[PDB]
């Protein structure tokens, strides 16, 4: 059995994956007063395999460039990115980590390597400096983003994500906590380069010298991601209604609040202009970090003199 | 019939020359269209690949100077039609791989023997037949063996037609040259005899292709078997070692029979993708450049053969490695010459 | 008459107000709600190929050589639309047909040269070279693109209904 | 079927499919013809919607439409650009300016036409080429694609 | 013979200024709803 | 200072070597390079007669496409001592500004695509689509029309476009509202362009800048006002002068030329005189077709004017309006021919590109893309 | 007939005399055309002298430089005329200074006077090969990298002498003499009988 | 062939290009059509001819069917009229 989970919970992302491009290429169309892609297949979903299909049989150039490295950021970049579905604790996840935010935090980092793998691989002064931007950002929105999640822990009292199932019985950690959602959701926004943080790839990183098989490959990881990092706000800070009884209207609702926080960076992308490089860590630095850190001690306290130190396990 | 040549000599001029060119798509085929084109030559140019390979030829045609006709060997009707109303047929039809719907034999003799009937039919001035040199109808590789088949027939089905004879060709897009740098992929590059006793002389492509178009525009060649040679024989050791010379990538000459290694060509050849060696190869690349006796090529027919060494940079330097592509010919050292 | 685009206390209503404005972002969830706006309202694009954007009759499009009714081809060779044209595209050579009438024996306009102006629509005294309708002849080679005497009369005769129809509209305004 | 001429055309054709649906453009965006186009990107004439990307960088673009006159300096340029695509490519010349030479046709610093430095596929026609006459070359890219054979001509070599 | 003209009368009149309207909630409301939120939601 | 030949395809008009020297992400020096566009335009028009090179003119400068024709028409009309109608003079005024419209849409929408704000532009390409309707049941051309000529209009309007310009007008300003409340006070439009490129008020006339690029700095100028040119002064608008100008303060006043622009379009429908769209001179103006067809001296006129041309006195003469970019000149040195003899067509453009080397000065990359959208760079005009 | 306001026709007409009384050397021929236009004409010295004079002068402040251009009359000995249009935002109007330079005999450079002139003067050594010294980088502005010539001297020809297309045997882009496949055609155009002068 | 009979010999190149391809002539060749239309009769000496239509013809000329022993024709249609 275990195999056939393996192709659930794989196979039913990347087609759900395949999809959410489409939904970006009519979702930003209407609001910009056009059908967006509906000739191809009905309604354009046959859209998606298309260019799938005309991106991999395209010359992957392969330039020329170091070429180890061209292939394995490509790979490392999928590879990461629907790994961290692994343990997402849908209804019941699949394979249970005790510590399993430490992973999905853990294997976010790694990403960035694919990013500084693939801009120095390409031969380019110019694509080189380009990778730099994304590493630098990436790392940067992670301090923010890791003091988010170990103040949301100190309020679940464990690393495992199945254990917010059972502290979000009553109210979402939105109410409480909200004023980090609001920065958990930019830092989602800057860890998928989506818009309104993406000066990297803007123009100026890492796809310069990618086209055909691995442009996808990467392609697809940043994707599903977007994904993830919905679904993981959809689990901290919205959580879904959980009835022991029937384990499906916790992933229904997880459905629906995971598409609509996706569709939510679309409609962002499409509603604003891309952050100057030094404005969008002007922002981390200035603006969240102070926030974040102060707003971390406040969880520290919080448990404490309100008696509520959170039950481990 | 004819057409008084009027112009400056450049491209948007007229030379009088109506060419039927069967297998241009080649790298000596590029090469003929070239000079034709640039001359202002009409040029008929049969095509069975597709017509998205077909597009590179056309920029180098002036406007209407290109006519692209389809055209299937085994059909004898498409070859009547393209020499319809052409005066000079030049014929570059060979494949050194022999594929499945197409035997040696077929392309070598068989397609050049009906489309050197099919002009006499037509009264084209003249055909230029070009079969690979040392051909011998008793030689070692079936390829050279049947081209030499060949270059007999069409000479009854069309007499007094040209037939140059080139040697392995030099130039960008080339096999000889590429072939070995290509090696770099192999730890080991065998080479027969340890790369002895098969003097090679190789010939830059374009003389290939000036020598052959100005056969085109002479009366002095008729029923000449000219031969482009070049101009300095190698022992292919040298040329092996100064193609990684340029390509900068190092060298491990290592002794093969030939014996097991056409076995090697057995091997590559039995791959679907166009074989990367063939049987027919290898035996080719080990048969001996033979002196020149036949008729003068170059230079006799108006082309001055360029040294291997002086071009050489610009067809190995994609072979190079990211750095040592700066690295220029003259700085690196140029390889002996062996006449033996 | 001049105005000043962008030219110009501090109270806890106010700044409490304008730290909102910071905190909570309030001026950006006003972008979004006019994007989500549009999101409802109906898409302008058009079938291409069932629904055409609309031209009126000046549009000048495709060149065509029209007929009188009778069918003697309209130009006289004056060779005025060549003397116009802007960017030497129309070629005319001629000579006295045999009915002893003036005709032109070529008439070359090369489209890639030509620019579309609508000079020479304007130009002709018989008004037999016009800007016709079609926008649609896009060719895979360029030798099809230069246009002889005989495409362009060609030309004339499969679109001389709609030419007719669109002269008639538009020449009271010339 | 199974007779293998019936399983390539159809596989062909699949392939064929695949790139006509999804053809990515780049706009060198040379002179004002490129408005045209930003026309047909607009929303009377989606480009989109035919599977037609609004941009995309050479790497990824499977179709280069020049618009606008190939100026003798930029002549090196177009080509390196065409030089850097993929291998399956493709060229929309669009303009009389880059079809030809269009009014500025025999200016000294004109290339006449870009199928002297580009290889060109369709040629749209007009001075501000009309963007549904784009729309119209586009799609007969289309149909020029759907008819390229590849695999069978493979099979039959 | 006629000549498109503006309609006798004239035509209506157009609107040159920007209609944007300064609508939104007051920012003490607006920071008291959210702080009210937090104070629920640790309780 | 490592330079990147940033540049072509990249966020300007096809064509900017700009070739520059940056230490990390911050431009040291900025040299501009062009002629990536030049086509030879000035030089072409010297073997053209004045009504053939009218074509030119449109595609000087081509989203401007009218604006630009208007100032060769003044320029030839000025050497004959010739004046349009009353008509073709509000005419050229109703077009002239429904361009400054089309111009503003394409140098507010394009400078956001850059910027990475990329549902203006679609917003208003959609506003623009419908006007270059306009333009084509006017012209004939969607762009490029070669409607006005040098002695007025080429026909009368449709008989119905007056309408429609109108239900456009009526709405316009909505869609103009709209692009504001996505970007005038974006909470981050205003950092990429707040405080970017200020350019002081003394330097701004010193590097000849003469356009918004003034107005934006303080200094007053329309040559519109200043100087009128057709019926200019009888329509009543205001200038949009901003103050610290910056690539924000900029924007806002092309913002306001667009909401002034319509009030200028709504009068010229309200007050469009009847009359005739050209002059009366079959000498300058060419003669009726019902006329050249039944009238001898009507042919011949019709017959030399298209053939040989206007023939206009010698002289010469500078005439400057104010295209959408900047100030547009002409300066048309005339001989007695029928084909001018020299046309220099100052664009404004070839001074503003020059500024981007003060302008851009201790700058991040990016900083860089929003100052040629702050410039409208055609390189139609700078490559001429 | 444009309606022509005398006013103005007298007012630029003194000024004319102004400024041809203030820089006696260096002005001849000062004349204000029948377009109420100025055109002081200066020898060509004193282009730094008069320039400077109009844009620091209180009852003449000329700020910004519209354009420089150059004639070329090919029989006149001094080829070029520069000419160099400026106006006056304080006093809303405009004159023109025009002086004559020979093909080697360079004119001096006014980007001190204006820094618009950095750009314009490069455009005329393009095309007309003017020289002007003290420029800060005079550079090919419009040309391409490679050009020999100046183009727009009448002397040279419309189609040049180069022309480009991409050679496969050198897979790069190759100059060649021009060869046209419609030559321009030459129109003569003017008619042999005048307009008898108003 | 063509309206004016442009043809390519046998041993004529440049007729290549129409090889696997169609050339571009002429039905309705107008040499003919005028010839086939009726001679216009008329009562008076000389006549006009718009062309048919006015502003929609040719610039209008007086033809003078003076003499029986020829039809004028105009210039502009080659219509033939019958005095
Ligand atoms: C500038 O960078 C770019 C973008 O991002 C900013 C683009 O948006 C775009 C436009 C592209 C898109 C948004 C659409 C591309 C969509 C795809 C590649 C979808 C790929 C989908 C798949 C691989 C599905 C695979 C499915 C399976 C293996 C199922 C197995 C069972 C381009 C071209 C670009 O270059
Ligand atoms: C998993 C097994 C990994 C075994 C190798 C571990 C690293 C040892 C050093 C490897 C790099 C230096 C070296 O000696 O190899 C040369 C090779 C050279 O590869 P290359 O050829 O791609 O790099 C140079 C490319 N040129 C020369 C064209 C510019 O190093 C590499 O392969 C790239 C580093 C990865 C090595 C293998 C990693 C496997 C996956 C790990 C995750
Ligand atoms: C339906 C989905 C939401 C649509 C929002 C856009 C359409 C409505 C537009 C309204 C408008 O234009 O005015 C906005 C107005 C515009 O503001 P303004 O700039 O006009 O002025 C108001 C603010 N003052 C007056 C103080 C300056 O903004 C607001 O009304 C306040 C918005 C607060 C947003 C706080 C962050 C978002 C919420 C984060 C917490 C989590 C919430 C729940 C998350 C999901 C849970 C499942
Ligand atoms: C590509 C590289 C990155 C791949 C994605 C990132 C993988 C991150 C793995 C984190 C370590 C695993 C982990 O944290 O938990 C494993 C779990 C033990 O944790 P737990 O379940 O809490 O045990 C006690 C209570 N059950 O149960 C186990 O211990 C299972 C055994 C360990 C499995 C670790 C992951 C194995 C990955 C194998 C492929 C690695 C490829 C590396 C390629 C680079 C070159 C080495
Ligand atoms: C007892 C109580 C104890 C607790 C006390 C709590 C006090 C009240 C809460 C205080 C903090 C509230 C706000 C916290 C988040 C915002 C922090 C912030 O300041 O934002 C940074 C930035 C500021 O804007 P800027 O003008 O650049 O900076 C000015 C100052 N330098 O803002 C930005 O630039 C934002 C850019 C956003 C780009 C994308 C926008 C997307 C908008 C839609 C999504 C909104 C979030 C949706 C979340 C859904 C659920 C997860
Ligand atoms: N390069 C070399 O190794 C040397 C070659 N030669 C001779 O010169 C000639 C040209 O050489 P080269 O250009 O390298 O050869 P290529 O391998 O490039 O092929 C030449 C042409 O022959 C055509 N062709 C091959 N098989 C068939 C077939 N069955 N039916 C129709 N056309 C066919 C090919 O067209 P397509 O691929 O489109 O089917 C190709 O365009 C050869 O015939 C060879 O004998 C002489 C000395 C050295
Ligand atoms: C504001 O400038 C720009 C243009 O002119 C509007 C372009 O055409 C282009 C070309 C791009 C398209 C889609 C035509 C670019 C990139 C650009 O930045
Ligand atoms: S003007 Fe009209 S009639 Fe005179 S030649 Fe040109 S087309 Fe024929
Ligand atoms: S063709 Fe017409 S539109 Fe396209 S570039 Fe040349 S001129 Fe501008
Ligand atoms: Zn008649």
């Amino acid at each position: 059995m275990f195999f056939i989970n393996i192709l659930t919970l794989l196979v039913p992302i990347l087609i759900a994956m395949a999809f959410l491009t489409l939904v970006e290429r009519k979702i930003l169309g209407y609001m910009q007063l056009r059908k967006g892609p509906n000739i191809v297949g009905p309604y354009g979903i046959l859209q998606p395999f298309a260019d799938a299909m005309k991106l991999f049989m395209k010359e992957p150039m392969r330039p020329t460039t170091s070429m180890s490295l061209f292939i394995i950021a490509p790979t490392l970049s999928l590879t990461l990115a629907l790994s961290l579905w692994v343990p997402l604790p849908m209804p019941h996840p699949l394979i249970n980590l005790n510590l399993g935010i430490l992973f999905i935090l853990a294997t976010s980092s790694l990403s960035v390597y694919s990013i500084l793998w693939s801009g120095w691989a390409s031969n380019s002064k110019y694509s080189l400096f380009g990778a730099l931007r994304a590493v630098a950002q990436t790392i940067s929105y992670e301090v923010t983003m890791a003091i988010i999640l170990l103040s949301v822990l100190l309020m679940n009292g464990s690393y495992s994500l199945q254990t917010l199932i059972t502290t979000q019985e009553h109210m979402w950690l939105l109410l409480p906590a909200w004023p980090m959602a609001m920065m958990w959701f930019i830092s989602t926004l800057a860890e998928t380069n989506r818009a309104p943080f993406d000066l990297t790839e803007g123009e100026s990183g890492f796809n310069v010298e990618y086209a055909a098989g691995p442009f996808a490959l990467f392609f697809m990881a940043e994707y599903t991601n977007i994904i993830l990092m919905n679904a993981l706000t959809t689990i901290i800070f919205l959580g879904p209604l959980y009835y022991i009884n029937l384990p499906e209207l916790y992933s229904t609702n997880f459905m629906m609040e995971a598409l609509l926080l996706s569709s939510t960076f679309l409609w962002i992308r499409a509603s604003y202009p891309r952050f100057r490089y030094d404005q969008l860590m002007h922002l981390l630095w200035k603006n969240f970090l102070p926030l974040t850190l102060a707003l971390c001690m406040w969880h520290i306290s919080l448990p404490i003199f309100t008696a509520g130190v959170p039950p481990y396990m | 019939h004819a057409v008084i040549p009027h112009g400056k000599g450049g491209r948007s001029s007229v030379s009088g020359v109506v060419a039927t060119v069967f297998g241009a798509t080649g790298f000596l085929g590029r090469y003929v269209v070239n000079h034709l084109g640039r001359m202002g030559s009409q040029v008929i140019i049969p095509y069975r690949c597709d017509v998205y390979d077909i597009m590179h030829l056309r920029l180098m045609g002036d406007l209407g100077q290109l006519t692209f006709l389809e055209w299937d060997a085994r059909d004898k009707d498409s070859i009547r039609k393209a020499v319809q109303h052409s005066n000079v047929v030049i014929n570059l039809i060979g494949r050194e791989w022999e594929t499945r719907n197409f035997d040696f034999e077929d392309v070598f003799v068989n397609i050049p023997r009906a489309i050197a009937q099919a002009s006499k039919e037509a009264g084209v001035e003249r055909f230029i037949h070009v079969s690979h040199l040392n051909a011998s109808m008793k030689s070692s590789s079936k390829s050279l063996r049947s081209k030499a088949v060949g270059e007999k027939e069409v000479r009854s089905v069309f007499p007094e037609a040209i037939i140059i004879r080139p040697s392995d060709i030099f130039g960008r897009e080339d096999r000889f040259l590429n072939h070995f740098a290509n090696y770099r992929w192999f730890l080991a590059v065998p080479l027969v005899s340890l790369g002895f006793k098969t003097v090679k002389q190789p010939v830059y492509v374009a003389d290939v292709s000036k020598g052959i178009v100005n056969a085109t525009k002479d009366p002095d060649a008729v029923g000449k078997t000219f031969a482009f040679t070049g101009p300095n024989r190698y022992l292919l050791f040298h040329l092996v070692k100064y193609i990684f010379g340029m390509t900068h990538r190092t060298f491990i000459p290592y002794p093969l029979p030939l014996f097991v290694y056409s076995w090697i060509g057995k091997l590559f050849g039995l791959s679907p993708f166009e074989p990367w060696t063939t049987k027919d190869k290898v035996e080719r690349i080990h048969i001996s450049d033979v002196m020149p006796t036949d008729l003068p090529g170059l230079e006799d027919l108006g082309v001055q053969p360029t040294p291997l060494e002086l071009k050489s940079i610009e067809v190995l330097r994609r072979h190079r490695t990211y750095r040592w592509l700066s690295s220029e010919i003259e700085e690196t050292k140029p390889a002996k010459t062996v006449n033996y | 008459t001049y105005k000043y685009v962008n030219k110009k206390e501090v109270d806890m209503k106010s700044a409490t107000d304008n730290a909102a404005r910071i905190l909570m972002w309030t001026e950006l969830i006003r972008g979004l709600g006019m994007t989500l706006s549009y999101l409802f309202r109906e898409p302008a694009t058009i079938n291409y190929p069932f629904e055409k954007g609309p031209l009126s009759p000046r549009f000048r499009g495709e060149h065509a050589l029209r007929r009188y009714p009778s069918g003697e081809e309209r130009c006289i060779a004056c060779k005025l639309c060549e003397a116009i044209c802007p960017a030497q595209a129309i070629t005319i050579e001629a000579e006295p047909r045999a009915d002893g009438s003036r005709r032109t024996t070529r008439y070359d306009i090369d489209m890639t040269k030509c620019i579309y102006c609508g000079f020479c629509q304007e130009a002709c005294p018989v008004d037999a070279i016009v800007e016709g309708p079609n926008f649609e002849f896009s060719t895979e080679t360029h030798e099809e693109l230069l246009y002889n005497k005989e495409k362009l009369l060609n030309n004339g005769d499969k679109w001389e209904a709609e030419i007719a129809a669109n002269i008639q509209a538009d020449y009271l305004y010339r | 079927r199974s007779r293998a001429e019936y399983v390539v055309t159809k596989l062909d054709d699949l392939i064929n499919w695949a790139r006509r649906s999804s053809l990515w453009p780049m706009t060198f965006g040379l002179a004002c013809c490129a408005v045209e186009m930003m026309h047909m990107a607009a929303p009377r004439y989606d480009m989109d919607r035919f599977g037609v990307v609004f941009r995309a960088s050479p790497r990824q673009a499977d179709v280069m439409i020049v618009a606008g006159t190939l100026t003798n300096k930029m002549a090196p340029a177009l080509r390196k650009v065409y030089d850097q695509m993929p291998e399956p490519r493709y060229v929309v010349s669009m303009g009389s300016c880059a079809n030809g030479g269009g009014y500025y046709h025999y200016s000294y610093s004109v290339v006449r036409g870009c199928d002297r430095i580009v290889p060109v596929d369709i040629y749209v026609p007009g001075c501000p080429p009309t963007a549904e006459a784009l729309l119209y070359g586009i799609l007969q890219l289309q149909r020029k694609i759907k008819r390229e054979q590849k695999l069978k001509i493979w099979y039959r070599r | 013979v006629k000549q498109d003209m503006p309609p006798p009368g004239g035509y209506g009149p157009i609107d040159y200024k920007r209609n944007l309207p300064r609508r939104g909630l007051s920012g003490y409301s607006m920071f008291a709803v959210g702080i009210g939120a937090l104070i629920f939601g640790y309780w | 200072n490592m330079t990147l030949n940033f540049g072509p395809h990249p966020a300007a008009h096809g064509v900017l070597r700009l070739v520059l020297e940056l230490s990390g992400e911050m431009v040291r020096k900025c040299d501009p390079h062009i002629g990536l566009l030049h086509r030879g335009t000035e030089k072409l028009i010297e073997y053209k007669t004045y009504l053939q090179a009218l074509p030119y003119f449109d595609r000087l400068d081509y989203v401007s496409m009218m604006c630009n024709e208007q100032a060769y028409s003044i320029a030839v009309e000025k050497l004959l001592n010739i004046q349009p109608p009353p008509r073709a003079q509000w005419i050229r005024v109703l077009f002239g500004e429904i361009t400054r419209i089309l111009n503003h849409i394409m140098a507010v929408t394009t400078h956001a695509l850059d910027i990475g704000a990329m549902t203006p532009f679609f917003w208003m390409f959609e506003e623009r689509e419908k006007m270059f309707e306009f333009y084509e049941r006017v012209s004939g051309a969607r762009m490029h029309a070669a409607y006005i000529r040098p002695g007025g209009v080429h026909q009368d309007l449709p008989l119905g476009l007056l309408d429609d310009i109108y239900e456009f007008s009526k709405n316009f300003s909505l869609r103009i509202d709209e692009v504001e409340e996505m970007l005038t006070n974006n909470r981050i439009w205003r950092n990429r362009t707040v405080d970017i490129g200020v350019v002081t008020a003394e330097d701004a006339l010193n590097y000849g800048f003469s356009g918004v690029m003034l107005r934006g700095s303080g200094i007053q100028w329309d040559l519109r006002k200043t100087q009128p040119y057709d019926v200019y002064d009888q329509v009543e608008f205001d200038v949009p002068i901003g103050s610290r100008g910056d690539c924000y303060d900029r924007y806002l006043c092309r913002v306001e030329e667009m909401r002034q622009s319509l009030r200028i379009i709504e009068q010229c429908l309200n007050k469009m005189p009847p009359g005739e769209i050209k002059v009366d001179d079959a000498k300058v103006s060419p003669p009726k077709r019902a006329e050249m067809k039944t009238s001898m001296e009507s042919l011949i006129h019709h017959f030399k004017l298209y053939t040989e041309g206007y023939q206009v006195p010698p002289g010469a003469t500078y005439t400057a309006i104010e295209a959408p970019k900047g100030e547009f000149g002409v300066y048309l040195v005339s001989d007695g021919s029928s084909r001018p003899y020299r046309c220099k067509i100052k664009a404004p453009g070839f001074a503003h590109l020059a500024g981007l080397d003060k302008m851009s000065k201790g700058h991040m990359l990016a900083d860089v893309v929003a100052i040629i959208g702050t410039q409208d760079i055609v390189f139609g005009e700078i490559d001429r | 007939v444009r309606p022509r306001s005398d006013v103005t026709h007298k007012q630029l007409s003194a000024f004319g005399e102004y400024v041809a009384e203030i820089l006696p050397k260096y002005v001849q021929q000062v004349q204000v055309s029948c377009l109420d236009e100025l055109e002081i004409c200066i020898h060509p010295d004193g282009v730094i002298p008069t320039l400077t004079f109009l844009r620091d002068h209180t009852n003449a402040q000329f700020k910004s430089l519209a354009d420089l251009t150059a004639v070329d009359v090919p029989t006149r000995q001094n080829r070029f005329e520069i000419v160099y249009n400026l106006l006056s935002l304080r006093f809303n109007s405009r004159i023109r200074v025009k002086t004559y330079a020979d093909e080697l005999t360079p004119i001096d450079s006014i980007v001190s006077v204006h820094i618009a002139a950095n750009w314009y003067e490069r455009e005329v050594w393009d095309m007309f090969g003017v020289f002007f010294f003290n420029h800060p980088d005079l550079r090919r502005i419009l040309t391409d990298y490679g050009f020999e010539g100046h183009p727009f001297r009448k002397d040279f020809p419309l189609t040049g002498y180069v022309e480009l297309r991409y050679d496969d045997e050198v897979k790069r882009v190759v100059a060649e003499p021009v060869e046209l496949a419609q030559e321009f055609r030459k129109f003569d155009l003017n008619s042999p009988w005048e307009a008898f002068p108003a | 062939i063509t309206h004016t009979g442009q043809v390519y010999d046998e041993k004529d190149y440049r007729r290549v290009r129409f090889v696997d391809r169609q050339k571009e002539v002429n039905e309705n060749f107008a040499i003919d059509l005028i010839a086939q239309q009726p001679v216009n009769e008329v009562e008076h000496r000389i006549i006009a001819c718009d062309g048919g239509g006015g502003a929609l013809g040719h610039p209008k000329v007086y033809i003078n069917l003076d003499k029986e022993t020829k039809t004028g024709t105009c210039g502009y249609c080659g219509l033939q009229f019958k005095q």
